[PDB]
């Protein structure tokens, strides 16, 4: 299963400014890049069409073409409505489907930064929590129905019809594996006599890889799971351990990943290697972080 | 407006004379105009290529910033940070070790 | 319905002229327009709810405002013969509703504007000897600027049947500019009608000119607004 | 131009058949109003067009729209004379609380369609004094065309046609005079004269 996001961020500035960028993601990899120089919408990767053909393709750009002016336009009318609110402003819009043959669609709408409005059944909808002067606004856009049905044309039916059709057709990008490779260092901790070892692994595909510190057959429960991190659409991880100083020696970096098919990565901290290494990245320590 | 974390690490193990990829990825920052710059010992790195900016589940933006690099025991490399939220830039240095 | 005042209006050079609008239709959105020959309307100022003022396409020289919902009135500070036009005010709710129409006619000199001399003239006793019908004329002339609305009138009742007035009033001097204009009309009845003595016709100009609360010097009469009429009698 | 009508002015045989075009450029286009402006009054919507290639009627107006083309047409069957005047095509560019885009309009002029010409021109005289007259140019066919004075001090009308409603009768006239010597014969000189025209001496 993948979900598949439209991620479109709108900022007007005053009366006259104002700019609209769009990226497009299947699962956590970019298809589509849209930008507010740009006149077409632009492929990222060489198979991002689809299972379109190039009138079913040229016709959904042309509506989004559309769309773009038309969006703008229409915001700023909408704030010359409201003293009410006020210049500057933040349109964000999430759309998309999870694909499961079973979908569900969605748009979600954030007003600088809070999100207030979505699509649902037939028309846009304000939320729980949301402010009531967002109500009026609602109001006037729900009157158009000629919008509202190529909307629901778009989430219904097309965004499956098309994401079925990329799944199906990188296959072969979306299964690439790639080799982790890992390395040690340490840190002073934020604590007294205590030091902190970092365990670095990078340039690993897919996302999901498991790291853990070592005493033989026993995992070490103090190991911290860093964030992920992009690099090209390759991922960086680093999972740190606090360590009383005097106890670094018989640990050890381990790291599973479906790429290695049962072969792990194993990291002794302390060995010929590790020295070897370590030696060959030493630095002033000007500036490190405090 | 919501204060830009900033984060420096590199593509492969730093081998000191070794050309690397160097990452700067400012995140978890909003609204969504920031200006980003990566500094080789105060003067600024002129090829700095930029990722699509986007945002998280929690709506706040963010933009991966990377150039090519050699690591070396003395040269020193940072990332500048301009936004709207601070009132001075942000520049954190690349600490290899953490 | 959508309702203008004025409906006429002559105004000089600098001088402060407002149109005011109004409607009951309970509607929210508020538009005003400007026609002029060989163009089609175009958008001066529109409002999006009452205290609301918005630019629209040709907006220098004027400016809109809204105290109420129901009235939404148009204001041109220092008024200029480059504003010589008619404007309309619409609203809705979209489905526009437009209202009459307002003819400002924008002026240098208030020396130069005069009403009608007007004068019926009777049948010719040959049309009545070829057709057993009478045709009766009336002329409008001598009179600047264009504005005025020729009625027939039969014993104190506004004739429609048998009426045609003329398109556009003939200028009197064609190689100027500043030019008088004359405008004619016509009203056929029977002959059997005009041979009666016991009926009454009136020729009714009505014109628009320079309102009261206009400074006049010239030593001749003031051009004031008014309605000049002619009249005959049928004839046995 | 955003928005195009053709032709300029169309002139017709009362009692028949009249197309009025439009062309915009115009995205995106919501729909398109049709309106009817009597000469000197407000405009009136004579019919709406919202679908990609959409059709309607309304009394003798009726409307054809097609988006595919970016076009329209308004055909009146049967015309009556009480049909003189501007027809407007208006494009509504979003379906919702948007700004209307205005053609230049239609002049549409019915000529009436005369069964027995009678061509005269009377002298008519004055109510106060018998000096002043007038020459009225008068049961003309719509064949002719009625030009202006070549000369400075003759002020002649352009046509202009009254419908007696009782007698159901219709007929052209044109006026002219002149402050100077000036025969009421010897006045539509600069027109197209027909040859069985009455002239009767004053
Ligand atoms: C599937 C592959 C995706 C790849 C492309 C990715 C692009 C990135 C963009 C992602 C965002 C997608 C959102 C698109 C919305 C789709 C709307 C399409 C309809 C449209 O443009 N309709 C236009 C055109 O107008 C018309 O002309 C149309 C003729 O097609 C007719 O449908 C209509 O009758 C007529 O009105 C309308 O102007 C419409 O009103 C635009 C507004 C869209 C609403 C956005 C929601 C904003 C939230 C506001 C709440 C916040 C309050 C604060 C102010
Ligand atoms: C964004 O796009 C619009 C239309 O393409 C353009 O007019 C505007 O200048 C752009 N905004 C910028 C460059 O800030």
């Amino acid at each position: 299963n993948y979900t598949f996001r439209c991620l479109q961020m709108s900022s007007f500035a005053n009366r006259s400014w104002s700019r609209t960028d769009s990226v497009v993601w299947l699962g956590d990899l970019q298809t589509h890049r849209w930008s507010n120089d740009s006149a077409t919408i632009s492929f990222t990767k060489p198979w991002s069409q689809g299972k379109l053909s190039n009138q079913q393709w040229e016709k959904l750009q042309h509506m989004f073409q559309v769309y773009r002016v038309s969006f703008t336009r229409d915001i700023q009318e909408l704030v010359k409505m409201m003293p009410k609110e006020d210049y500057p402003i933040e349109i964000q819009l999430s759309a998309g489907c999870e694909m499961y043959n079973a979908s569900e669609s969605f748009l979600h709408v954030a007003f600088q930064g809070k999100y207030v409005v979505r699509f649902w059944g037939t028309s846009w909808q304000t939320v729980p929590g949301a402010p009531s002067w967002l109500d009026l606004p609602i109001k006037v856009l729900n009157a158009d129905q000629g919008t509202s049905a190529t909307v629901q044309m778009l989430l219904n039916d097309t965004c499956p019809l098309f994401v079925r059709g990329l799944l199906e057709a990188g296959k072969s990008d979306l299964e690439k594996q790639e080799k982790p490779v890992a390395w040690l260092s340490s840190v002073p901790s934020s604590a007294h006599g205590h030091r902190q070892l970092v365990c670095h692994v990078s340039g690993f595909y897919p996302k999901p890889v498991w790291v853990m510190w070592m005493r033989g057959d026993q995992e070490q429960q103090g190991t911290h799971r860093g964030d992920f991190l992009p690099n090209d659409e390759t991922w960086y991880l680093q999972a740190t351990l606090d360590v009383e100083a005097g106890e670094e020696a018989g640990l050890a970096c381990r790291v599973k990943h479906s790429s290695l098919g049962g072969q792990d990565i194993i990291l002794y901290w302390g060995s010929l290697h590790h020295i070897l290494d370590a030696q060959k990245m030493v630095w002033n320590h000007r500036h490190h972080h405090h | 407006q919501k204060t830009p974390q900033i984060q420096v690490y590199s593509r492969h193990p730093p081998e000191n004379g070794k050309p690397n990829i160097l990452n700067c990825y400012v995140t978890q920052f909003h609204p969504p105009h920031i200006e980003i710059q990566m500094l080789k010992n105060g003067k600024k790195i002129p090829k700095v290529e930029m990722s699509d900016m986007s945002f998280s589940k929690d709506w706040s933006f963010y933009i991966l910033a990377h150039t090519e690099f050699t690591p070396t025991e003395t040269d020193t490399y940072a990332c500048r940070v301009k936004h709207a939220s601070m009132a001075e830039p942000k520049t954190v240095y690349w600490d290899r070790d953490m | 319905a959508v309702t203008q005042s004025p409906r006429n209006k002559v105004a000089v050079t600098g001088g402060k002229v407002t149109l005011s609008c109004n409607q009951t239709n309970n509607h929210n959105n508020m538009y005003w327009y400007r026609q002029d020959t060989g163009h089609g309307l175009r958008l001066i100022h529109y409002s999006y709810g009452a205290g609301s003022t918005e630019k629209g396409d040709i907006p220098d020289g004027y400016k809109a405002s809204r105290p109420s919902q129901e009235n939404f009135s148009l204001i041109l500070e220092l008024a200029t013969p480059s504003q010589t036009s008619v404007y309309f005010c619409a609203s809705g709710d979209a489905e526009q509703f437009f209202g009459p129409g307002t003819r400002l006619t924008v002026l240098e000199d208030l020396k130069n504007v005069f009403p009608p001399e007007v004068a019926v003239f009777e049948p010719s006793e040959a049309e009545i000897s070829h057709t057993q019908k009478a045709t009766l004329v009336c002329l409008a002339t001598g009179f600047y600027p264009d504005h005025v609305e020729l009625s027939w009138w039969v014993n104190g009742k506004e004739v429609h049947s048998g009426v045609c007035t003329d398109p556009q009033p003939l200028k009197e001097q064609p190689a100027l500019n500043d030019s008088r204009y004359a405008l004619s009309s016509r009203l056929r009845v029977s002959a059997t009608f005009w041979q009666n003595p016991r009926n009454h016709f009136r020729c009714q100009v009505q014109f628009y000119g320079l309102s009261e609360n206009d400074e006049w010097t010239q030593d001749r009469a003031k051009p004031v607004t008014q309605i000049v009429s002619a009249e005959a009698w049928g004839r046995a | 131009t955003q928005v195009e009508q053709s032709p300029q002015s169309l002139v017709v045989r009362q009692g028949e058949n009249s197309v009025l075009q439009c062309n915009y450029s115009v995205t995106p286009d919501n729909h398109l109003r049709w309106f009817k402006q009597d000469t000197g009054k407000g405009l009136v919507s004579l019919t709406v067009l919202v679908d990609q290639k959409d059709k309607t009627s309304n009394g003798r107006y009726s409307a054809t729209l097609d988006k595919d083309a970016k076009h329209s047409t308004l055909h009146i069957t049967a015309t009556l004379l009480d049909d003189t005047a501007t027809y407007i095509c208006v494009v509504g560019d979003r379906g919702s609380a948007g700004r209307l885009h205005f053609g230049a309009g239609t002049q549409l002029i019915v000529i009436p369609d005369i069964q027995n010409p009678d061509p005269a021109v009377y002298q008519l005289r004055d109510s106060k004094s018998s000096d002043k007259s007038v020459c009225l140019f008068t049961d003309f066919d719509s064949q002719t065309n009625v030009s202006q004075s070549k000369d400075s001090d003759v002020y002649i009308t352009d046509k202009c046609v009254l419908d007696m409603r009782s007698m159901d009768f219709k007929s052209n006239s044109a006026v002219a005079w002149s402050n100077k010597d000036f025969a009421c014969a010897n006045a539509f000189n600069n027109s197209i004269i027909p040859e069985d025209t009455f002239f009767p001496s004053p």
